[PDB]
């Protein structure tokens, strides 16, 4: 008897401090869930903020590029005609 | 070629739907069962018309439908 | 508000829609018996002789073939409708769809069955 | 439920038999596929003592009896061990005739032809079952996952595989299918315990292994530094109680037990690490779907489950591939019945209603039926 | 059991609490008349089969609003027994379209808010300014106005 | 718009479709002309799955399609094909029924009759069009400028050719058609690349190699200082990445591509550069009109895009002609649509609102309709 | 006594079983955290990212609109030798 009070006693402790520390443990998995979701939001427009501008950028430097090789087309035209 | 192919479709069609209709030494009799039943073979195509008429109509609402939600798409 | 009174809504609404396609599907049939009291001329050839006959004859066998013409005419444009609905709907299932899988349930928690089966049958619902 | 007819989704695997009705989330009855007679004499008389336990109950008499799985790799070694298997699911743990319900089987990519035709000639003959299917496991978990692109790696239990697919249309030539899964792990395992004493030798305590196995071991991050690690703190030291006290500890036994993943020289093998030949099945294929490919790799089967390993694996294929392209691992917390899953969903298909290997069929081609038309 | 609760309602409330009787004659222990917090968690987590947590805030998403568990006796309801499955594949779809073909009457695809009161009118029920509100909130997803097809649908994904 | 009826300036060209209604700026859709049927086999069930993606669809499909040009020198040699793209460029690139609409196709010079009648059969039997009329792909080209006289050479992507004409009179006997084009630089451009390591071999690749060649390639002023240059310096290496990464450096490459039109022996043509028949077109010309011609030589078509182009062009006809007369090549910003452009000016014109092929004339005449007055 | 006993081993199997879901719930919750620092990582990479595009996007119209107005003057010029 002695020996089954003991037990029952230690294994009711240890049964509390499992139930509370199991409950804080899934408070704090769902704050942390919460915190990824806004993260991968921002992070999802981050990716199409960087796929626009480097559209733009292509599309400028193309643009550049060929008036660039029409200015210097037409220098050597103007240097000959002088 | 797929227009030989609808050409000849069309001919067959010309050739197998329709009858002969040489049946002038028929009887009296006979000649009017036989205009009864031209006359029930017109009341089928044109019934078959009207049917074909009103799916066209509600396919054309339909495909309306279908070009608006495609508008819905994006 | 609360979702019953949604529900009420809703089945009355299914039940306008069944009663306006009836009434369609009514005037379809009317407009059908219209269109056979016009186009469908009553057509008696009591008496005649035999050339009147074969005349009126071979004028309906001409007018049953332009119909016939006509008719391939509505059924190759109701072929192109099949073929653009087809279509179409290709494009949804491709577009709108992807994400679009079904959501089945088959994991209901059989509670009140055990509750049934293990302490009698009190409970007056299941 | 009621009137109709409802389809059994059985999915045989090699370690798991999960099996269930068509249009549900979860199997309904899973059970382990192993089949043990017992071994000793047997003294007491009218004990009602079976001849062999199969399927879950030979798991809690396993101390006398010796467990023999029946499907080695894939492939099935012993077809009455499997047929008895069959019977057990079909009776006991769903309890429905099947004269009464088609079934949609799985069998891995690259298997022997007579096995898929000596599963069908069963089927239709022994059962009689109305109309049979059988489903490359990996199609299935690509459905599962909602997708209908992306290249999925399948590392069962038997054997790993990996199909990539895309808009829809197998590759037939860029399935990579490799023979290390989970009992080689296992395996592996128990052979490096013994390292600190811990002998483990019986075909029943390969179980106690493979527990210890689920419940322990992670993939590291870094090899080489984890093994730095465990050498010098001990902040891994994970102790564990076998079945009849006498805890144990294992040390850096956890993380090198499934790094042979990566790894397949540990235990002989020559073959490139689940890292590598994932890689390699993306380069077999065209130029212009290895964006796609990439972006959209799956995992799936019960072996990808380990803590860790949809980062080892990310790192390890980022490494590999050119840097602009952008690696992405699905790693659904429902893995391990993915493929199940899937099955599911392909089976309450409307479009998917007329394939199935009508039992005429089957009278009028024989067998061999399987390989034609009906896939 | 929707229709069960729905169907039981026509009685008093007072029948919830020898529910809890039953409920306790399982698990002993209940004393606030109703399925308590304990009670409820206790039951999800313990049953033999264990609905995941993910299971259960997206079940509850249905009607749960502050995310926890804990709600009112009619909200109680509302939110619980929702949770059970009774429909089966929402009948045919293509009686679905017809009908909506049928419904749209100006023929542009679209059930505006006019066209909503008209369905209204047609029904006969009787002019709620709540329930207007409700049908003007719910069927207008995207804050337009109006109703589409699809959005029918999912009003009536489930709806006999 | 409203009332009243717009003509449909359709252009088949032979690498994109470019269409439109007639009095626009820029034709409304442009669509690569290409039909690939699927190659694999397709285990999805009810994916739908269609069995031939046409025009842009089969561009983003072409990882597992077997993309094929119906037309591969100006003719067509797949009709079945050709009647699919423009069912498609009718029904679904512009939702135009063509039962109200007359059309205006385009034609190569020098082309096979038997092409020409069957276009005009097809467009009047399959599609059912009101009117329709051929012109040739160079005198619209001319209209675009607003010019009236000079040398149009209208190097497309299946064939060039160089027609002259004066004060509206055309030239028939100084048309010089030769059938090195954009796709035999493509060709061309993906042999030599293999120089390097790279090999592109897929009928989906091609694609690439043209993307490559579009974006880099260019035509050198003095080709062999800059082959002098190439192989001294590294100034020239441009990159280009891969739709799957593995960036590539093009060398030499660049410039020797397109130079091929100057110097037909690279792909084994006998014939001379576009550069000397159109020299040679000239002086076939009457001795009178050869300084107008010498004055307004006009470029077209999308091959003449290469960005230096106008100016080795010039200083090759400047060393060849005479010393005294003027050279000068209009190259209009716009040239890729030059032609089409050329086709809605000359469809809107009211003078030319009666020469249209009715369809009563062709009931009576048939398809050889289009060789008569009826041009 | 040995209905204590009984009892007591019941509660010893139900913290057991207690024991078990509090660490899988730790688990979780530290794997969950582990990710969200992979990711927020990964979204500031994003957003440096899309802040060079940018930069490349304003420098390449500037360059852009001087080459312009160098071509302007340049016809100019070859029209006044013409
Ligand atoms: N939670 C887990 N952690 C680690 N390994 C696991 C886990 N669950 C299962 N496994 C391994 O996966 C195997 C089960 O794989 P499974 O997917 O059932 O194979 P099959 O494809 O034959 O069904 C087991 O043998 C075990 O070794
Ligand atoms: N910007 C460009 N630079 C270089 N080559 C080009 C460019 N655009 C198109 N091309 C070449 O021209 C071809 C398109 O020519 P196009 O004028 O469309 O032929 P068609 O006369 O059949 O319409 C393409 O195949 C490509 O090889
Ligand atoms: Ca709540
Ligand atoms: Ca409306
Ligand atoms: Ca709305
Ligand atoms: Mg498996
Ligand atoms: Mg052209």
């Amino acid at each position: 008897a002695q020996k089954d009070e003991e037990k029952m006693e230690i294994q009711e402790i240890q049964l509390k401090e499992a139930k509370h520390i199991a409950e804080d443990a899934d408070r704090k998995y769902e704050e942390v869930a919460r915190k990824l979701v806004i993260i991968e939001s921002d992070l999802e427009r981050a990716e199409e903020r960087a796929e626009l501008s480097e559209g733009k950028c292509a599309e400028l430097e193309e643009e550049l590029k060929t008036v660039t090789n029409n200015l210097k087309s037409l220098e050597a035209q103007a240097e000959k005609y002088s | 070629g797929k227009r030989q192919t609808e050409r000849e479709k069309k001919k067959k069609i010309l050739a197998e739907r329709r009858k002969v209709l040489a049946i002038d030494h028929l009887n009296e009799d006979q000649l009017r069962e036989k205009a009864k039943e031209l006359w029930q073979s017109i009341y089928n195509l044109e019934a078959e018309k009207f049917d074909l008429q009103e799916k066209f109509k509600q396919q054309k609402y339909e495909i309306n439908v279908l070009r608006n939600r495609i508008n819905d798409n994006q | 508000i609360s979702a019953s009174r949604k529900l009420q809504l809703k089945t009355l609404m299914l039940q306008i829609a069944k009663q306006e396609l009836e009434r369609e599907a009514e005037e379809r049939r009317g407009e059908k018996g219209r269109a056979l009291s016009t186009r469908c001329q009553p057509l008696e050839l009591a008496g005649l002789s035999f050339a009147e006959l074969q005349d009126l004859c071979r004028q309906l066998h001409a007018r049953v073939d332009k119909v016939d013409e006509e008719r391939y005419d509505v059924e190759a444009k109701v072929t192109k409708n099949i073929t653009e609905i087809a279509d179409l709907n290709q494009k949804i299932f491709d577009l709108r769809g992807k994400f679009k899988r079904p959501t089945l349930r088959r994991v209901r928690i059989s509670a009140d069955a055990m509750m049934q089966a293990l302490l009698g049958a009190r409970a007056k619902e299941t | 439920d009621d009137e109709e007819t409802t389809a059994l989704v059985c999915d045989n695997g090699s370690g798991l038999v999960k099996a269930g009705f068509a249009g549900d989330d979860a199997p309904r009855a899973v059970f382990p596929s192993i089949v043990g007679r017992p071994r000793h004499q047997g003294v007491m008389v009218g004990m009602g003592q079976k001849d062999s336990y199969v399927g879950d109950e030979a798991q809690s008499k396993r101390g006398i009896l010796t467990l023999k799985y029946p499907i080695e790799h894939g492939i099935i070694t012993n077809w009455d061990d499997m047929e008895k298997i069959w019977h057990h699911t079909f009776y006991n743990e769903l309890r429905v005739a099947p004269e009464e319900h088609p079934t949609l089987l799985t069998e891995a990519p690259l298997n022997p032809k007579a096995n898929r035709e000596k599963m069908t000639q069963i089927m239709f003959e022994t059962f009689n079952v109305p109309a049979m299917y059988v489903a490359i496991q990996a199609v299935l978990s690509l459905y599962a996952s909602g997708r209908t692109t992306g290249i999925v790696l399948d590392s069962g239990d038997g054997v790993t595989h990996n199909v990539p697919i895309y808009e829809g249309y197998a590759l037939p030539h860029a399935i990579m299918r490799l023979d290390l899964a989970g009992r080689d792990l296992t395996d592996y395992l128990m052979k490096i315990l013994t390292e600190r004493g811990y002998s483990f030798v019986t075909t029943a305590e390969r179980e106690i292994v493979r527990d210890i196995k689920e419940k322990l071991c992670y993939v590291a991050l870094d090899f080489e530094n984890e093994m730095a690690t465990a050498a010098s703190s001990s902040s891994l030291e994970k102790s564990y109680e076998l079945p009849d006290g006498q805890v144990i500890t294992i040390g850096n036994e956890r993380f090198r037990c499934p790094e042979t993943l990566f790894q397949p020289s540990f235990i002989g093998m020559e073959s490139a690490g689940i890292h590598e030949t994932t890689y390699n099945s993306i380069m077999k294929c065209d130029i212009d779907i290895r964006k796609d490919l990439y972006a959209n790799n799956v995992l799936s089967g019960g072996t990808t489950m380990y803590p860790g390993i949809a980062d080892r694996m990310q790192k390890e294929i980022t490494a590999l591939a050119p840097s602009t392209m952008k690696i992405k691992i699905i790693a659904p917390p429902e893995r391990k019945y993915s493929v199940w899953i899937g099955g599911s969903i392909l089976a309450s298909l409307s479009t998917f209603q007329q394939m199935w290997i009508s039992k005429q069929e089957y009278d009028e081609a024989g067998p061999s039926i399987v390989h034609r038309k009906c896939f | 059991d929707d229709i069960y609760k729905a169907a039981v309602e026509q009685l008093t409330e007072e029948q919830k609490n020898e529910f809890k009787a039953a409920f306790d004659i399982f698990v002993l222990g209940a004393e606030d008349g109703c399925i308590s917090t304990k009670e409820l968690g206790k039951v999800m987590r313990m049953l033999g089969q264990n609905p995941t947590p993910e299971e259960l805030q997206e079940m509850i998403d249905e009607v749960d609003e502050d995310g926890s568990g804990t709600v009112d006796f009619d909200e109680f309801l509302v939110m619980m027994v929702r949770c059970m499955k009774d429909d089966s594949k929402g009948k045919s779809e293509e009686e679905l379209s017809d009908l909506f073909r049928m419904f749209d009457k100006n023929a542009d695809g679209y059930i505006d808010l006019e066209e909503l009161k008209i369905m209204l009118q047609a029904t006969g029920e009787t002019i709620t300014e709540d329930d207007i509100e409700e049908l003007m909130k719910d069927g207008d997803k995207n804050n337009d106005g109006r109703i589409d097809y699809d959005e029918f649908l999912e009003f009536m994904k489930g709806v006999e």
